[PDB]
């Protein structure tokens, strides 16, 4: 979301993930550790 | 309050408390000897 | 996230951030950095399962604290006996 603001703020996308993840108020840790899971569920998703 | 419960709350800070009473110096060890 | 004692530590808030020579973490809409230590950071799990993570040690503020007391018991009660 930086840029919007003005300025474009480079970010890793699993950190914006886990931004994100917080601000639903969920803990990061969980997203780490199922990577895999969560890539693979929307890759299959965006198939659907 | 209504409902509350039964339960030991754990102090983190307790099992450090007591291995440095265990370990302080000589005491409890060689302190109490003589 | 970092690796300490084999464990992961996560950021409470801000981002960690390191231009090579040191690690901190900061707020994340301002460039304040910071020490990292235990109150900064949470643990959650082992290193292995992360991607990405690297290696740092992580200071604890209780630590020289409970050290500046051992200096005086553990070394001045040492010979009277
Ligand atoms: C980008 O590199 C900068 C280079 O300075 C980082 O500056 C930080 O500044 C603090 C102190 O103001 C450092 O903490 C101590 O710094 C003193 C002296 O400061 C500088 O010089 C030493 C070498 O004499 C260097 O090691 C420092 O890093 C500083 O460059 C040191 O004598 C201490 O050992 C201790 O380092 C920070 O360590 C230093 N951070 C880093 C990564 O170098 C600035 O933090 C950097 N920005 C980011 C986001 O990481
Ligand atoms: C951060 O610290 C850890 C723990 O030291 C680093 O792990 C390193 O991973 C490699 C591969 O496992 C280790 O090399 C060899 O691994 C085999 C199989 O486990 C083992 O039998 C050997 O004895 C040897 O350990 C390596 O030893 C291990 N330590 C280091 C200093 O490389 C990790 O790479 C470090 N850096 C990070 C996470 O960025």
């Amino acid at each position: 979301w930086t840029f919007g603001a003005g300025a474009a703020l480079q970010i890793p996308f699993a950190m914006q993930m886990a931004y994100r993840f917080n601000g639903i108020g969920v803990t990061q840790n969980v997203l780490y550790e199922n990577q895999k899971l969560i890539a693979n569920q929307f890759n299959s998703a965006i198939g659907k | 309050v209504i409902g509350i419960v039964n339960n030991t709350v754990y102090d983190p800070l307790q099992p450090e408390l007591d291995s440095f009473k265990e370990e302080l110096d000589k005491y409890f060890k060689n302190h109490t000897s003589p | 996230a970092i690796c300490h004692d084999g464990k992961a530590h996560f950021p409470r808030e801000g981002v960690f951030v390191s231009n090579g020579t040191h690690w901190f973490v900061t707020q994340r809409n301002f460039y304040e950095p910071q020490i990292i230590t235990t109150d900064n950071t949470f643990v959650s799990g082992n290193c292995d399962v992360v991607i990405g993570i690297v290696n740092n040690t992580v200071y604890d503020p209780l630590q020289p604290e409970l050290d500046s007391f051992k200096e005086e018991l553990d070394k001045y009660f040492k010979n009277h006996t």
